[PDB]
Order: C-alpha cells, then structure tokens, then sequence
C-alpha cells in the first residue's frame, strides 16, 4: 500500500485517524499519512522492534560533512587541492556561495513554485531544504569551512587538499560543539539542570555510550514549541524587507527558491537574530502552521506535526510519561490532583486525564512540553533530564571532543574559545551588525546588537606548521 | 580500527575503540527503557481497535493535538529572552544527531 | 556444518585451535569443535550481534515445567483430571517415578552404554540427562509436584486437572525461589554482598527488567570450579555403594543408563549430601574431567569446558575483565602489580598477564573465578556483583514472586517458609536420614545429618477452598 | 495480555504487563554493556589471524585453559563448608534461568 495516498492500515503504514468534530478534516474516512520508521531487524519476532539512526551521534557537524563516505565525497570539491566543499555552480548569493543542488528523483522543492524550478539543496543531511531558515544555517557553515580552508592554505602552503579539508572540518566541528555547549544548552536546560547533567568536563571516558537513545529523538522535539508561524526577513537596517517580510511557514517548507531568488540568506539570518522565539506556554504549546498545515504545498493533505510526534513515539514503542519520570528519578503523579501539582496547573492536568485516563499513558512529547519550564531554561524537569543526559554522553563519550587532551593543542584550544555564531555570521555574509552574546538570548534590535568590528576573529596562528 | 588515527572517520566508526560502531551511522538506537508495544514486540499502541494500553483506551494522536495543543494564533507569546535563532540552532543540531529513516 | 568434524573456520563454526605442545592433543591440525550461538537477528549488518535465551528468566521452575506451550503439554499427564506430570512407563526406581524418556533424533545418552540402550530423559529443560546428579534433581522435583497435586486432590476433590496442575506448579516454583534465595545465594555471595545486592524484599516493581543479562550466562559458570572429578554414590549407611562408588565424571555424562540400571536416584542424592564440593583455589581452578575429557564418550574428541567458557564469551562479544570491574564500581587494575594486588596473588597475576597482555582483555569467566573468595562466599567481588545484580532483578521484577502481595495468602506464605530441600528428599525418596539445614553447608555424615522425622512437612491446609 | 490472571504463563509472556515479553522465552538477552566484536558488530575476537584486541594478541582459549586452569587432580582441595549438593543446585538453577541455543 501507498501510505502517501491510502488510509488503509497495512505495513508499513500507520496512519493517524481523525476524531469527530475535527476542526479541519471533516471527513472521518480520511487520515493523516504516516510511515513507520524502519526496523533495525526486519521481520524478527524474537527481537523487540527498534529503529535506526542514519547519522553519527557525535556533535561532529555531520550535517555539513555527511555521515557516509560516498556522500561526504560528493560534498567535496575535488577539482583541486584546496580542501573545499563543493558550492552551487548555477547561482550565487550577492557574490557568495550557495549549497550545490541535489538530484532527487522526487524533488519536493520543485513543487513549491513550479515556474521558479529550483530543486532542493545537497548537504551533509537530507533535510537542509526543509525550511529556508535551516538552509541559511547550512549555507553559513559551508562558507565557514571554505573560509577556514582558504586561511589554512595561506598559512601552510604545503598542505594538500585532504589535509586542508580535515583541518577545516575539525575546526567547524569544534565550533559546533562550543556554540552548543557554551551558548545553547544552558539556555535550554537552565543553570541548575546544566550543573546537574553537564558538570565540568574532565576528559574522554571510553566507557560512556555515545549513541542517541531512542527517546531522545522524540524529546528533543520540544523545539517544535518554539516555532513562529512566519519566516521573517529583515533588511540591512533591520526593517521589514520587501518582498513578503512575513511569509506563513506553510509557504516556506521546501521553498529553496526563496533563498535563491528572494535575496539569499542575509535577510533570513537577520530575521532569526532580531525576531523573538515563540514562548512555550501550557495553553499555547504549538502553532497551527505546523499543527494544521505542515508541508501543505507538497502533500495531498496538511500534516499535524505534534500529532505525528505522538504517533511516532507509539511507532517507536516508547514508554509513557510516568515510566520516564521514574527513569529520571522524578515523582510519578497517579491522580488528576497529583498531576495538577507537577504541572502547577489543574485545568491542563484535567485535560490530560480526559485524553489519556492515566499519567502512565501520556505520550513522552506531550508530557514533556506540558511541564512548566525550568528557571532560565525552556524545558521542564523531565525533558531537561532526558536532553541533559544525552548531551553528556555525546560529550564524555566522544574521543574527539574538542577539549579532549591530544585533539587540539593548548594554544589552539585557547584560540577556539574565542569563537561565536555572531562572528561566524560577520565573516561569511554581508551583515555588518549582529547579536550581542548570548546570540540565543539577544532578540531586540538595536538594543541587543553590536558592530562586527567589535568582535575578535578566530586566530589561526597556532595552526601554523614549520 | 587503525592503531593510530588523526581525524574523525565520516561514519563515526572507530571513535570508541573497544566497541567501534558506537556513535557510528546506520545502527540501531540504544534504549534507556524497554519498548512497549501492543503485542510487546512490534505493534504500536493504537494499532488494533479496542485494545487498551495499561487499562485505558489509546487516545488518537490527532485528538490529543486538537484538545491540548491547539490555540488561537493571535494569543501567541513572544519569548522576551530567546531569539528565533534559538529555535533554528536546535533544528540544525538535531540534524547533527539523529535522522530516523522510513520506507519510500 | 559441520562443526563436529571440521576445523575450517566457517560460520557457524568457530573451532578452538590447539596451542603448540598441548598436553593432550598432539595433532596440530586438529581442533576442539565449537558452534557460534544463534544470533538474535540473523544476517543483519545493522544491529550489534546478540544472542537468545530459550528459557523464562524467572525463577519459576521452568526446568520442570518447560518454557514453551507444546513441550509443557507433552510433560503433562492428561489421561485423567489429576494434574500430574507424565512419568516413565518402562522403569521405576524402587517403585518411585522416573522421568519419561525423550524421543531424540540424535541421542547422546544411548552412546554411553551400547548394550544398555537407555535414552535421554524428557524434562522442562533439554539438559536434564547431562549428568546423573542433575537428572536426580529433576526427578526429585517431578515426584514432589506429583506428591503435591495428589495431596491437593484430597484437600479439594472438586478441583479439575488444570487447577491441580497450576496449583502444584505454583508451589514448586515457590520452593525453588525459597531454597535459592534463602539457602543458596547467601552461600554463593557471602553476607556482605547478600546485603548489598539483595536487600530485604519490599514488593513487585514493574519497572525492574527481569531479563537475563548476556554476561550472566557466562559468569554463573563459576559453578564449574565447584565440580568434583567423580560421581559419588553412597548406600543407606552412607558408605561407598557397589558396584561403582566413584565413577570418573567423563563416564557419567549423558549416562541415563546409570540412573535406570544402577540403583536410581537415592545413592546419587546421598553422594551429593555427604561429599564436599571442590573448593575453588587460585592454583586449582577446574578439574581435568571437565577440562580434558568433557563429553568424551559421546564425541570424536574430549572438550575443555573452561576453554569453551572463554570461547563462548568472545562469541557473545562480552567486554573484558576491566570493563566489567568498572561496570560494578570496582577498581580496574592496569598493570601486573595492580592486578597482583586485586587478586592478592602475584604469581596468578603474572600468568594472566603473560596470557592476555592487559587486564582489559582477560575473559570474564577467567578473571571472575580468579578473584580471591569473599568471606563466607564462593565468588569474588566481580562475580558477586554480576550474580547479585541478576538475582535482584529476577526477584523484584517478578510479578509472581512468592512474597508479592496477592500471590499467596498470608497463611500460605507462613506455611511455605517451612519447606526445605532435605524435607523434599525425605518426602520423595527412600532416604530417611538427610543433611542438617543448611543442606548446602552440611557435607559430613553423620556429623551434619538428622533423621527425616525431625523435619516438619509442608502443611497444605491453607490451600483448602 | 489478559486483564486478570492467576498463574504464570508457561513462556513467561505477560509477567510484565507494560512490556509483556520481558523474561519470556526465546527473546534476546539484555546487555548491561555494549558488545565487543573484532569488526564492531559481529565477528568474535580471535576470529581473524593476527587481529589484536585493544593492542594485544588474542590468547587462544585452550592455552589460557592449559596455562592457568590446569592443575594436578591429586591436589584437589575439598570444600569443608560446602556439599556437592551446592554445586548441583547451581546447575539446576542455571537451567531454570538460561539456555543459549546454537545451530
Ligand atoms: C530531533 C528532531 C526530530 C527527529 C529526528 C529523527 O528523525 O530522528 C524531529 C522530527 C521532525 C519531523 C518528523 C515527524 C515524524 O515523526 O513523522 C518533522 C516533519 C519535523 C519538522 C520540523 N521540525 Fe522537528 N524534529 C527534531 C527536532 C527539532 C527541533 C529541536 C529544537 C526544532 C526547532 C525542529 C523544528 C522543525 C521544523 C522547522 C521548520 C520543521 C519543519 N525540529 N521535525
Ligand atoms: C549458567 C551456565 C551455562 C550457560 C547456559 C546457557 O545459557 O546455555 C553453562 C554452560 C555450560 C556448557 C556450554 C558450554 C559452551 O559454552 O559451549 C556446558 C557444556 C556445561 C556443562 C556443565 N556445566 Fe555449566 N553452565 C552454567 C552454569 C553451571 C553451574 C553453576 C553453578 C554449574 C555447577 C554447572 C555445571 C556443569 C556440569 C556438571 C555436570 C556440566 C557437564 N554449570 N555448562
Ligand atoms: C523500581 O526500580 C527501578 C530500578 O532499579 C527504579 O528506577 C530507577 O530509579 C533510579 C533512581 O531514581 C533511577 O536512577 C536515575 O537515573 C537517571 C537517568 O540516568 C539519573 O539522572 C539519576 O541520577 C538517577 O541515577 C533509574 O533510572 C530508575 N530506573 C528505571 C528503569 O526507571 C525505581 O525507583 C524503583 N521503584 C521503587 C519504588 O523503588
Ligand atoms: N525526520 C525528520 N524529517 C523531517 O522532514 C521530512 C524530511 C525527511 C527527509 C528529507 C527532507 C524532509 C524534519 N524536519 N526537521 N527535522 C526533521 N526530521
Ligand atoms: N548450554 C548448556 N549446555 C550444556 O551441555 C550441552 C547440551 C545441550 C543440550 C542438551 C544437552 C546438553 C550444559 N550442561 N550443563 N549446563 C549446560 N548448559
Ligand atoms: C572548486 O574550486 C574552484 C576554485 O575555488 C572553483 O572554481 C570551482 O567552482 C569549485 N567547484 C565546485 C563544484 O564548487
Ligand atoms: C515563483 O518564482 C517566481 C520567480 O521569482 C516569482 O515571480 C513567483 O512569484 C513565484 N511563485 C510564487 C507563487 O510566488
Ligand atoms: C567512565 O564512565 C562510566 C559510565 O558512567 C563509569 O563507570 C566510570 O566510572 C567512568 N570513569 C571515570 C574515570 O569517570
Ligand atoms: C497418568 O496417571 C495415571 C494415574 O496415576 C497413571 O496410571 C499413568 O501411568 C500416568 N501416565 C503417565 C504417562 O505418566
Ligand atoms: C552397560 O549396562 C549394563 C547393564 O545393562 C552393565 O552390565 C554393563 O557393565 C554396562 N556397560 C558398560 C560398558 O558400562
Ligand atoms: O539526585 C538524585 C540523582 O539524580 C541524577 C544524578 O544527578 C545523581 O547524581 C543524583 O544522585
Ligand atoms: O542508561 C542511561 C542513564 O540512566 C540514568 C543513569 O543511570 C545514568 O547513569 C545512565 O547513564
Ligand atoms: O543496568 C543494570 C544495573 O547496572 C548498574 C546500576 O545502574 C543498576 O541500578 C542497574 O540495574
Ligand atoms: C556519563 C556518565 O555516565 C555514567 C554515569 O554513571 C556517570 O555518573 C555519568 O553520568
Ligand atoms: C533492582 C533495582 O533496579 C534499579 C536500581 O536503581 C535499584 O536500586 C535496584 O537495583
Ligand atoms: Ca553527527
Ligand atoms: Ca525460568
Ligand atoms: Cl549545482
Ligand atoms: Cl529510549
Ligand atoms: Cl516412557
Ligand atoms: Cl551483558
């Protein structure tokens, strides 16, 4: 059966059924399309079904370099010994590199605007064209690699391409680790959970399992609660940019043509820095642009991402709210009253009981984002525990963790501590004014902005080989 | 695994020397809790009509979404302490960490 | 295959090669046969290879009742409504039941005595005929179940076969649990680890994973260090019993003929009660009956059980000694001298290092049985941890644990606390003198023995509807 | 899994209601540690000639047995505080807990 078009429940389709009085889908014969994740062991009736991760779990910027040899190779420019990543040969962004185009059999980007005829981009990970905001980040990191590779070349003329690629890749990977652990995770977790789950690094521990845990692929979806219903584009004065400064998100999915034909990544990066995120609130969990209209422009019907999140946790055989609470060492509410206390919210607790009957059955995602946020973080205790635990394993269990002895020199580590996402944005775009640290906090222009000239660049001196 | 490397492999292979595939691509996720399926080993909850989970009817994913997640867009609350960039880095990071394949 | 007869390393064969100047096998082109364990996901290049458990992990006497529906029916006597287990139709043991014979395609028991033509037994687990001492224990439990069902029938005449079977099966399962956790484990782990890994039971916890851990199938093989090189058979006087009072172990493997034709289970059960176990010592680890001559009568060549243990741990992808130490929160010796401190035996440490180069590479079984024994236990810290951990999960994660509310009534629990292995032997054999509690400690007749009449029988009154 | 029951199933199925296969027969062992294979996922250490484990040659299982485990039978020390019945119950119990099938 074709899960894309059929509402018949037959492997591998697990379609979402429609309740009565649905606000959008009035036909109960209809459904929301859903393919079960691939089983790690097809057919088995001996093995408890598990799912597959196609990416390296390490924070190694595999979303830039790829996670498989053939692809990693294709992403590289091998016309010379400059160790560069391949860039688009058809279009440029005000003189700067864009991502190469991919060659998909069924290109969904082409569908978003028939006449424009712009295919999806090719990057380390297949989802780079999912939204233009994502594409701009991918494109930013590509530029930074080549920028790095060009500097290194100047320093070490004798270095061949292989050497230049690796050294630049090694740096980009550290930058990603640094931004993520220094700047990002503390604002996800809050200082308390930060201390608890990510105590001061010591060094590499070869007994720490670095694999992504199945539950993480659902819990880190908390991010969906942050999504604004518009893509926001601003000009060099940080004012609304024409044309169309506020596109409904349902018209940006897979819309690579907007990056290519509507002004590149500058207006999008500025939109990201100077527009606030959505705040997760117990009665304002996630917007209808993803709840009602996900991928509208490329699917027979609009998807509900939160619902998908919940169907996906069932597909993956994940235990309920309470089992995870227990796993994390958090109390497990049994009654509507007890749930009200955990949530500081009896109304929501009631609604949850009305849906689920028991806190034991609440889907991990739903339960996760229901909890009041930790101070100066954007998840509750449950998600902080799950997310915190994962990232510590990724850090302590990564032999190539940037602070790990022997990976970089002491001087290189000191130089690396100087990097920031704002600098990276200054060095690879036409943007000359950017967010103050912390870039994930700053969100009001011009209050939270500085001139690029005030920020020190990454100094690659200590990479000099005699 | 080579006795001595210098840079990550692409697939992640060999990061952990004792157990070379840990963190490598195209492997099974690790589990922190045993899986819970309708038949205990493969069928997802909600699969068979009338089959309860732990004493209660399974709620339709779409229905929970309708009843708990839905809100008027005009009520949206801007985060006074987070930029949209905070959202976007999360998605970019997610995409360094996991992708779960499904059938074409 | 054929793993039995080729030395080609071809899946699923993984034969053990022979070191130069081996003391037994002079043919350098020969080898010790070995079959890789069946993979949980055959073929896959995505899932890290893992292995399969054919049995229920729970302490539920599945070796008596079976772990699969069809077998469990075949084991039942269904000619009537008495809920009995099928017994042998061809032979009896001084008028007591013997295990039914099985119907194997390739039967090893037949090989141990050409003229006798006595086949392997049929039981809950397929290894019941592996040694007559094991066979005797199975048979013991077979009669006890029948004894209970029979006595339940008198108490409750209206109960049908299914009811009597289940009720008796439940009692037997509880006895195994009690003997194991009350009498056995404490003497394995020692009092310190008993408290650490098996604190006082509270009640069923449905978030405790009861599965057996891969490493456990290997670590619990510590038992191999306790094996004596003979089967001891004594008489009603507890004196050596003719014809053969001390049969070398390499002539009892699969020797079901000995049970049927050489006196039944009593002489074997008496030998177990009044003969000391072998003690594990760091220069006397396991005997050559199992190391040189295992299954000698039923294979082209004698196996080496300890070597098998080690090849099996590699087959199973089991991490080495140090990783397990670390798992258990125990210090991990990196050098020879450190390993010498941990073992309190420098010589042994140097031998191990000579063999492995690093304590990280010592196979779990080898390293485990190498540790000096815990006070009043018979394993070291590493094995106690692994073993202790496994049994806590089997207990706390067993919804049908005998002490769990709703399982038995209060008065039933009270009555079950009276059971003992000695009593079970008194109830199902012709032995009238048995070991003092604790049966696993007592080993000297007559110092450590009592009259059966002094042990109270299990009182079934509270099972009456 | 039935809503109410009274006795164990034969296979162990349903002992744990939330995850009804746990402790049931013919399922994968649980791992307490990631497995260690010559190739990371399948081949056993000692499989390929010359392939070292963690920087050292894999020791033939039979040699370790020869060099470490072997002793003169007449040196055997009987356990003054354990009966042979202590060995036997261990095997009997083992056989309640696990059997690992092979081809
Ligand atoms: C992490 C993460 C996943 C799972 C990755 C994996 O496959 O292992 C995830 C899932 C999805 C899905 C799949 C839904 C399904 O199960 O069928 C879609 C369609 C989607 C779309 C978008 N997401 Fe998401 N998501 C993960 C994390 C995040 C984060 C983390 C902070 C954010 C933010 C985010 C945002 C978006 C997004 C924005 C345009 C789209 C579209 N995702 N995700
Ligand atoms: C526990 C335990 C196992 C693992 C059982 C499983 O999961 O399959 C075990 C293994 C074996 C094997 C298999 C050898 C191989 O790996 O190829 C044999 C041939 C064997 C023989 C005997 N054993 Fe043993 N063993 C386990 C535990 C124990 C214990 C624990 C207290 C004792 C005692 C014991 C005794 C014997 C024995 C005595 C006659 C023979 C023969 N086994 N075992
Ligand atoms: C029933 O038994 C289980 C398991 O023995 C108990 O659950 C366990 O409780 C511990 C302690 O809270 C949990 O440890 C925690 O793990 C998290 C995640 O790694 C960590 O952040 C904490 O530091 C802490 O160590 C453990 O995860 C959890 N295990 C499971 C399977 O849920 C449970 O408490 C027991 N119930 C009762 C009433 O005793
Ligand atoms: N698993 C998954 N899926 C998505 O879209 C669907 C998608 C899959 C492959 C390529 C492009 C698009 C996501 N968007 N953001 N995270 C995503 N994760
Ligand atoms: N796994 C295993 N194997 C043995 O022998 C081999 C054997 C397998 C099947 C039936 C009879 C004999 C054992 N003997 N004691 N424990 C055993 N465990
Ligand atoms: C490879 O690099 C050279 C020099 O920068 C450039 O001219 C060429 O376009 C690059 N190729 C690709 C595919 O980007
Ligand atoms: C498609 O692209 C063309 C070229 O930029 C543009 O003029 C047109 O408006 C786009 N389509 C839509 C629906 O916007
Ligand atoms: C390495 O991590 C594991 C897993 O938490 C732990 O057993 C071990 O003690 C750690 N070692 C060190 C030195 O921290
Ligand atoms: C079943 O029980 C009856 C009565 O005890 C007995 O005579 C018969 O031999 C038994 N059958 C088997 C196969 O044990
Ligand atoms: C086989 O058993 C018979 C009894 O039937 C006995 O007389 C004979 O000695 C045994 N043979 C051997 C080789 O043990
Ligand atoms: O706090 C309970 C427990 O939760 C988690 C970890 O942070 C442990 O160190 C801590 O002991
Ligand atoms: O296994 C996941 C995780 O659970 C929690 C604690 O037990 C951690 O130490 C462990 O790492
Ligand atoms: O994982 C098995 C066993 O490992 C250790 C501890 O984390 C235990 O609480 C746990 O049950
Ligand atoms: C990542 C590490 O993993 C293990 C835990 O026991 C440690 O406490 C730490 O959490
Ligand atoms: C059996 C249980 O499993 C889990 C642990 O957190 C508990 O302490 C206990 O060991
Ligand atoms: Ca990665
Ligand atoms: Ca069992
Ligand atoms: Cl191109
Ligand atoms: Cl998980
Ligand atoms: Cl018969
Ligand atoms: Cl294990």
């Amino acid at each position: 059966v074709n899960c894309e078009t059929s509402c018949v429940q037959q492997p591998p389709c697990f379609p979402l059924k429609i309740p009565p009085n649905d606000p959008r889908i009035k036909n109960q014969a209809d459904c929301i399309p859903f393919f079960r994740s691939c089983p790690a062991c097809p057919g088995s009736n001996i093995t408890i079904r598990n799912q597959i991760n196609a990416l390296t779990s390490f924070v190694d910027a595999s979303m830039v370099y790829g996670s498989e040899e053939p692809l990693a190779r294709n992403l590289r420019n091998m016309s010379n010994q400059l160790g560069l990543l391949a860039v688009n040969q058809r279009f440029q962004d005000n003189g700067r590199a864009l991502l190469p185009f991919d060659n998909l059999h069924d290109d969904p980007c082409l569908l978003t605007n028939r006449s424009a005829r712009i295919p999806c981009f090719l990057a380390g990970d297949t989802r780079s064209s999912e939204m233009p905001e994502l594409t701009s980040m991918h494109t930013l990191l590509l530029r930074e690699h080549n920028r790095l590779a060009t500097e290194l070349k100047s320093l070490n003329p004798r270095w061949d391409g292989e050497r230049l690629y690796q050294e630049a890749r090694k740096i980009v990977g550290a930058m990603v680790q640094i931004i993520t652990y220094r700047d990002y995770l503390p604002l996800v977790l809050g200082p308390t959970a930060m201390r608890k789950y990510l105590p001061t690094y010591r060094s590499y521990n070869d007994s720490v399992d670095p694999r992504i845990a199945n539950v993480f692929t659902n819990a880190f979806r908390y991010g969906h609660t942050l999504i604004q219903p518009f893509m926001f584009r601003l000009d060099n004065r940080y004012q609304p940019m024409e044309p169309n400064p506020r596109v409904p998100l349902s018209r940006v999915f897979f819309a690579s043509w907007r990056v290519v034909l509507e002004g590149g990544i500058d207006p999008i990066l500025r939109g990201l820095m100077a527009t606030p995120a959505k705040l997760n609130r117990q009665n304002q969990i996630a917007v209808d642009e993803i709840r009602e209209r996900l991928f509208e422009q490329v699917m027979r019907i609009g998807l509900d991402l939160p619902a998908l999140n919940m169907q996906r946790s069932r597909d993956h055989g994940l235990p309920g709210y309470n089992a995870w609470r227990r796993f994390c060492g958090l109390p497990q509410p049994e009654t509507v009253g007890q749930l009200g206390t955990v949530l500081r919210n009896l109304k929501l607790a009631r609604k949850l009981m009305e849906q689920y009957g028991t806190p034991n059955n609440i889907d991990i995602w739903m339960g996760g984002v229901s909890e009041p946020l930790k101070r100066k973080g954007r998840v509750g205790p449950l998600l902080a525990c799950i997310i915190g635990t994962q990232f510590r394993k990724l850090r302590d269990g990564d032999r190539f963790w940037w602070e790990n002895e022997g990976v970089f020199s002491m001087q290189q580590r000191q130089a690396l501590a100087q990097i920031s996402l704002p600098r990276i944005i200054c060095d690879n775009t036409g943007i000359t004014t950017v967010s103050k640290n912390n870039i994930f906090m700053s969100n009001s222009y011009p209050r939270d902005f500085v001139n690029c000239s005030t920020l020190p660049a990454l100094n690659l001196a200590s990479w000099r080989e005699a | 695994c080579p006795e001595q490397d210098k840079y990550r492999t692409i697939t992640g292979m060999c990061n952990n020397r004792r157990s070379p595939t840990l963190g490598a691509s195209n492997r099974a996720f690790v589990r922190w809790l045993p899986a819970e399926y309708e038949d205990g080993f493969s069928l997802p909850y909600g699969w068979t009509p009338g089959v309860k989970r732990n004493g209660f009817p399974v709620a339709l994913a779409r229905a929970v979404s309708n009843e708990i997640v839905r809100f008027p867009t005009d009520q949206l609350t801007p985060d006074q302490e987070r930029s949209l960039m905070f959202m976007q880095w999360g998605q970019l990071l997610d995409h360094d960490l996991d992708f779960t394949p499904e059938p074409a």
